[PDB]
């Protein structure tokens, strides 16, 4: 069951056949500001 | 990365209104408003679960804006969001863009202005009109130019529907379809042409619907606009964002007009009738039978293409289509361009509507061009501009809103200019 | 000790960074939580080149994941290995770049690189002894080659007497990604021969080209070429964090690869690659390595080394090895190839061998041979952008941003005066 | 548009190993002049810098000449 | 190895129904479109479970489309691919080259490209028509010529149908036969002649049908196209592919009129009475009294032949019998060729359609070969067209829809140094 | 030690080396899966020569598979000992000589050999020292007989010091599959006299007369015809393989066969060849196996010897025999018919003795004999080469593809002053 990092070696599922969606979140944004703004991180 | 879309007219709100049906059931929103983080590019959250869109519906006759505050989407739009006239501008660039304009302008411009000020990463706008009528041209056009004094260097994104050769639903359409450009030149960023006549061809092609209404026509518009932000909502393996199309197709500040195509479309027989790849449907993108404006790109050359994909595409099919394509000739390039592609891969496959009547693909190519046959439809539209105007017809009508007859002369002579243009970069 | 700060610019470089911070956590055992839990405790002694110590066996990265959008770093956090990433050091804009290298060097760049710089100097003095800097970015994009190559320029002006890497992907023609790629990558490399210190080439056509001809895939996604990159990076720095018979560091290679100041466009490789159908049929012995080492089938990049000379070459050997045999090879591959090696330069291959072979193989290689056939992937370059600048197309998107037609001019010199002292040498 | 040789993938490039089954492009492959004229083969180094055909906007100089 | 098929015609895609319902009996396709590899060069499998035909049916009257858009595979061929027109081309090939296929080709063309475009390894094309009608003769030559433009060297395998001499159920077919040989000359690789005559006595004599209708006709021809593919279907001791008949059987770039024959053509019965085996079947595919195109052999001289084999076949039997062949004096073959044979075996049995006449057999023959006979069959043509010709009879039509008079010259005067190139050839 | 990499050509070639690794296979007592199942010794020592050992106990042939069309390929792949060869070995096209020789060595060659050579390329260097390269192939096709001439031509320019075997084909006009037979036949053999160093004609007419008189056997199918070819191969090759009292490696044969180095078309046979119900009534004495080994109806070829002189001879014989009765039987066979031998080579036949004979059997032999009788069959295609050639009938195909009229001249000048210098010796 343990298998290598090797180049090739895992062949991962499409995903989109079935009907998954790849919505992506964003957790890094900038803050309301004028000439300043503020990056923000969450988890 | 917020875009924010606003829609000018009879036409632009109509097609505006399958865009947002079809955006709230992508991302689970219910027509209330409510869900039951990547609609952030679309929808602001407001207070406690609550999604309120970013967009401008206005018009000047208030039967169709109305009509939305009646129908099903009452609580999703704001109350403010719609904004209506009182009297109509009645296929009149003039009327549109001198008399009614002139306060309902300043109204959207101070509206528009504060969606900004909510909005925090903002990417773009992008707009939707019909050059055909006078609200989606004339205000249309005086919206830009104050949006271009306001901004600026962000882009606008322009989806116009330019008036059909023969298919038509007005007769002074040729006086506003180049007195609206004379102004989308130097204003619009990028703009993509959309015919209905086109469109009417594919609904018959490829869904076989021999009676189709401007639903199915808005719904697969919706799907084309859906399928070019989708790298902006979903992640991809190469994502690709809106102020690119700026940069890989525009080789000239005044050449910025694009011909739109999708693929597939197609129904539900011969979906399960096909099978449908990453190679065939690259090469029915390219096919004149699945643009959406009437015209022929064999006649001309291309300047640039980009590819948008969605759904199951892997690398290495794509750019082997590329490759078979650059190996045909029976649609070749310009001397200059020896990159001519933009290729873009999202992860996301399209999604149906209950009730359309496109069917499921795994997949899908959105392809946005650059050729010289735009040329060859601003020559045709410019021939019948230069029937009416010899005979002075219908210039009465603008007069009396405020044109100046110059305006006439000089637009008529920058799409002479426009013409050179094209007939010279060619080259 | 010797320490190597690892910077990523743009999606391609963000990409592949993901993918190779996935390989090297799990060569040194660390779980995507950021806990230690190997085996040997070799893994533990060279930890500090590529993490730092947090709380209690906490190791993050020592890397600078920058870029202008956050749609490269959400694809980033979402999959594994995510949540191993210091938010501190997610210096980040909020534009856009649009494959506009002028946006990506002068209008952006000046209000983002002084914060890039602050992180990664406050990342240079934490540790003791910098070894070199290693970017990995692209060439067609903007984000990626405009900014990155300002942050080359300054850092090589900030911190002169260190290494510094540069994997860099190229643009092909019929791989054509952007429109602009001409200008992007002729700028690019016109900045690239007088700051960088060595530059490693990377192509997705000879990336496709192996993952059909030798690993012969069926769906080869972008994660299979990010970890074929990720593979030969790992392959590079691997005599530092494992103990060797012949220890090679990166100025050691690179004082061995590098004949004149200007000369130093790597073609890279690897090995054993071969598909699950025939890892049954194949052995694995040195000369079956290096005979996959010298194929031209096997280099990853656009240029084919048969049609100029090598220069000068290096192997990294990985694993429990007779250096006899490895000498051998080396010594018969310079003598029944006598015409694609130079003449005035003899014993044209630097070896070197590790003791410790990536999990689940018995020995590995990489492959470094700074040929002359690179010329050939410069005149494409060059061609194309004189083929686009005579008639001027897309240039106001960068005339219009500060820039002048003298750079452009400029980068056709350089490009063009190193392409005739590529011919010469030849 | 042309098409450069690839020099390791043109064989797999051929347009018949690309199911293209037709008479295929050749206007794009002879218009590079390559040193042995084929699609295998080394382009022409170049030198110099270019001087600019087109006038602003692009619109061909007079002194130039074009296909009408 | 992908080949593909387009049907030109009333004729063409009748013959093509037959073609389609045989090779999915032979793949054990069932109708709806799915199994209850070998297919990969007929149908692709689209999806999961459903194989659409590399064909299409392209033909101006509606009638018949529409039956195959009705008929019992409505869900094998799917619609796009049935191209159908409105009005006929009304056995004129000046209606049917100028006024109606300059409209119709084009999405005609377009949709073979896509064809070839999904295909991989494409042999060739075959197309199916009959010469004498209007629509096969007159857009057929058309597709003829733009796919020769499109492609220009790939094999283009014509299985096209003349009118039979005496018996004849069109008046202008003669001119139609003869405008449309004078494009299939320069624009078909490998043309093959069936009358309808001949088939009408062979199905008299062996099968012993003294009534047969076209759906008859049409299974054997299908039987041939079947047993001359068969080598690329499946696998045989020794296979040839499409592009060997373009070089073992025309020996100039023009002479390629190829005589068909097929053996044993036999009865149930009968096949109880007799026993089947190589010499003797090899025997029975050279009399005339077994060829698909009513000339007789005996008055030409062999230029070349080929012979495919399927079933219960050895090598060593057929060397005896192609040996005693070129012992017997009966016949003859041309001087400058002395080596003027080609065998193939192949393992499968022909298949039987159930419903159909023919019985099921052991092993079975298909001879394309080459002679004068042909040159023959073109001069009791030119005769009866020009019969109709000196008094100008039914010209108006054609001058009226488009073409001239130096058209009719000059394809007159084409098959004429066409009999002279037949002489030439045969003289030693 | 010695090394014999192998060459399959075409539709005839694929299937006979098909056949042929059968039987070396259980001559060498491993299973279709690859793995060693045999019981002595003396059968693990020398499988260098033809195999390769891969990872615990895996044997694959050292072989490389090439034509133009997957249906050989699928019909090798079928059948058992199908599964034995490397998948990286098979090098496939995807359109077809169509038995036209200008297409297997104008058109389809130029893009097939590159890949085609850098396969046997490895598959010569993965080994130490070549002993030769053996190629079956066909003389009537276009993808066996072209291509498989322009390698041939390609690796004699290459490795020109090392043995080359060609196992061909020829046509008869009563076996006559081609039409174009003398037009491919021709031109191949103009090439094979300058560039093979020996070749071994074979051909089917011969092999029909002995599957109907001798075998007697009812319906010989091609397994059968490709079983006797390839026992021949066995044959000649288990000096090689096997310890013997009197060794007679290939080049020994060569040298000892060929007396100028034009004249080089040996006819073949094998011994013993017997019908199962006349072995009972049959001894196993050395006179018993040269007794039809000296027959003209057990030659491989059309050529009957008592029409002309036999120039050289070799027999290669297997079993534990007595060498006493061995060179008495070649003395008294070139006593007896005096005539028949050439008069100014005194003992004209090379014998050689080895001790392992083929399982199941207690002794066999294979002849080589070197004759002058061969210029009737080089004539019998010559005349029906200029026959055609006068009318120029079929010449539009290979003039199509690039080849001239001269090329043809110079291919039956070649044949022509051949066959004149057979006479001259005769
Ligand atoms: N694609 C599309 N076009 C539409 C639709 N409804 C109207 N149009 C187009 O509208 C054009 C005429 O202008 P309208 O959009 O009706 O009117 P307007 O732009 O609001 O301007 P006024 O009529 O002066 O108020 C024609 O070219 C129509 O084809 C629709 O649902 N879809
Ligand atoms: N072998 C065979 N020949 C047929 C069949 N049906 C029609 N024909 C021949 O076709 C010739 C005339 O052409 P048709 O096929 O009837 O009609 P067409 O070719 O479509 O031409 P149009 O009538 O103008 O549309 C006649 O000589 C018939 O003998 C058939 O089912 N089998
Ligand atoms: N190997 C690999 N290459 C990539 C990936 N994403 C993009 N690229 C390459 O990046 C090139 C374009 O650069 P781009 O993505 O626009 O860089 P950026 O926009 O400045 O960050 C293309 O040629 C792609 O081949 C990836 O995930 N893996
Ligand atoms: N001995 C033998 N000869 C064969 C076999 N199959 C074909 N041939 C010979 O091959 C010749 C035809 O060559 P061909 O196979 O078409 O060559 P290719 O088309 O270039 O692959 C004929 O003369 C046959 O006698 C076989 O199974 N055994
Ligand atoms: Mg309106
Ligand atoms: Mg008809």
């Amino acid at each position: 069951p343990p298998i290598p990092k090797l180049p090739g070696y895992t062949v991962c599922l499409p995903q989109s056949l079935s009907d998954k969606g790849f919505k992506k979140g964003q957790t890094l944004t900038y803050v309301n500001g004028y000439q300043r703004e503020d990056a923000l991180a969450q988890v | 990365r917020e875009v924010i879309s606003i829609h000018i007219g009879q036409a632009g709100i109509q097609v505006g209104n399958a865009c947002w049906e079809l955006y709230c059931l992508e991302h689970g929103i219910q027509p209330d408003g409510q869900m039951p983080d990547a609609f952030n590019t679309f929808f602001s959250e407001t207070g406690a679960g609550k999604h309120v869109p970013r967009c401008i519906f206005l018009d000047l006759e208030p039967t169709v804006v109305d009509e939305v505050r009646t129908g099903t989407y009452r609580q999703l739009f704001h109350p403010e969001q719609l904004i209506s006239g009182k009297e109509d501008a009645a296929n009149n660039f003039a009327r549109g863009h001198y008399t009614i304009g002139k306060e309902i302008v300043d109204l959207a411009l101070d509206r528009i202005r504060k969606l900004a000020d909510n909005c925090t990463g903002l990417q773009g706008f992008l707009v939707f009109n019909a050059v055909g009528g006078g609200t989606g041209s004339g205000l249309g056009s005086l919206l830009l130019e104050r949006l271009s004094v306001d901004y600026g260097k962000k882009s606008k994104l322009g989806f116009t529907v330019y008036p059909s050769p023969q298919v038509s639903t007005a007769v002074v359409e040729p006086y506003n379809s180049v007195l609206s450009t004379h102004s989308l030149l130097e204003h619009t960023d990028v703009a993509v042409m959309l015919d209905n006549e086109a469109i009417y061809d594919i609904c018959r092609r490829s869904l076989d619907i021999e009676r189709p209404t401007y639903t199915n026509l808005n719904r697969l518009i919706a799907q084309v606009i859906s399928s070019l932000t989708a790298s902006l909502r979903f992640d991809g393996a190469l994502n690709v964002d809106i102020t690119e199309f700026q940069t890989n197709l525009v080789p000239y500040p005044r050449i910025h007009f694009m011909l739109s195509s999708y693929a597939p479309i197609i129904s539900a027989e011969k979906a399960y009738h096909e099978q449908l790849s990453v190679a065939e449907i690259t090469n029915a993108a390219f096919e004149p039978a699945s643009m959406m404006v009437k015209c022929d790109p064999r006649h001309g050359k291309y300047m640039a293409c980009c590819l948008m994909y969605r759904g199951d595409v892997v690398p290495k099919d794509v750019n082997a289509s590329v490759a078979t394509i650059k190996t045909k000739r029976t649609i070749q390039f310009v001397d200059w361009c020896p990159t001519g592609f933009k290729c873009g891969i999202n992860y996301q496959p399209p999604t149906v509507v209950p009730g359309g009547d496109l069917a499921k693909v795994q997949r899908a190519v959105c392809m946005i061009s650059n050729s010289t046959a735009i040329g060859e439809i601003f020559s045709r539209l410019d021939h019948k501009f230069d029937l009416m105007y010899a005979k002075r017809a219908f210039v009465h009508w603008y007069v009396g809103e405020g044109m100046e007859e110059g305006e006439f002369s000089e637009a008529r002579e920058d799409l002479a200019a426009l013409e050179k243009d094209f007939e010279e970069v060619g080259a | 000790m010797r320490e190597i700060v690892h910077i990523q610019g743009g999606q391609c470089g963000n990409q592949i960074g993901a993918k190779f911070w996935e390989v090297v956590s799990d060569e040194h055992g660390i779980d995507p939580t950021g806990t230690y839990h190997g085996d040997s405790d070799l893994q533990l002694e060279r930890i500090n080149v590529y993490f730092n110590e947090a709380t209690g066996g906490r190791y993050v990265p020592r890397a600078i994941l920058m870029d202008l959008e956050p749609g490269t770093m959400d694809s980033v956090r979402s999959g594994p290995y995510g949540q191993i990433f210091r938010p501190d050091n997610f210096v980040f804009g909020q534009t856009g770049a649009g494959n506009n290298w002028a946006k990506g060097h002068y209008t952006e760049g000046a209000e983002l690189i002084d914060s890039v710089l602050d992180v990664v100097r406050k990342e240079a003095e934490s540790c003791d002894c910098l070894q070199g800097f290693q970017v990995c970015h692209s060439l067609g994009g903007g984000t990626g080659s405009g900014m990155g190559t300002l942050l080359i320029s300054k850092i090589r002006e900030e911190y002169p007497d260190r290494m510094m890497l540069t994997f860099s992907v190229v643009p092909s023609p019929k791989v054509s990604d952007t429109v602009v790629e001409p200008y992007n990558a002729t700028l690019s490399v016109h900045q690239l021969v007088e700051n960088a210190d060595e530059c490693m080439v990377l192509d997705n056509e000879a990336l496709y080209d192996i993952c059909f001809r030798t690993l012969k895939l069926t769906t080869p996604t972008f994660g299979d070429l990010n970890h074929l990159i990720s593979a030969v990076m790992s392959g590079i720095t691997c005599c530092l964090r494992f103990p060797g018979q012949l220890n090679a560091d990166l100025r050691k290679l690179a004082v061995n690869l590098i004949p004149f100041p200007r000369l130093h466009f790597f073609m890279v490789g690897f090995t054993p690659l071969t598909s699950r159908g025939s890892q049954q049929y194949r052995a694995l012995t040195v000369p079956e390595l290096t005979q996959q080492m010298w194929d031209a089938k096997n280099m990853m990049c656009a240029a084919d080394p048969r049609h100029g000379r090598y220069l000068t070459a290096s192997a990294l050997f990985r694993g429990r090895m007779s250096t006899k045999e490895v000498d051998e090879q080396m010594l018969n591959v310079q003598n029944k190839n006598s015409s694609y090696f130079v003449e005035w330069i003899p014993n044209n291959v630097k070896s070197s061998v590790c003791d410790i072979p990536p999990k689940g193989l018995k020995m590995s290689a990489t492959f470094i041979g700074n040929s002359t056939a690179i010329q050939e992937m410069f005149k494409r370059v060059s061609e194309q952008f004189t083929a686009m600048f005579r008639r001027k197309a897309f240039l106001h998107w960068y005339t219009g941003e500060g820039m002048d037609e003298m750079e452009f001019t400029e980068a056709e010199s350089n490009m063009n005066d190193l392409v005739s002292e590529y011919q010469q040498y030849q | 548009s042309r098409s450069y040789p690839g020099e390791q993938v043109e064989h797999a490039f051929n347009s018949k190993r690309l199911k293209n089954w037709e008479v295929p492009a050749v206007d794009k492959s002879q218009a590079i002049s390559t040193s042995t004229g084929t699609r295998f083969g080394t382009l022409q180094p170049r030198s110099g810098r270019t001087q600019f055909i087109v006038d602003d906007n692009g619109h061909l100089k007079s002194g130039v000449p074009k296909l009408e």
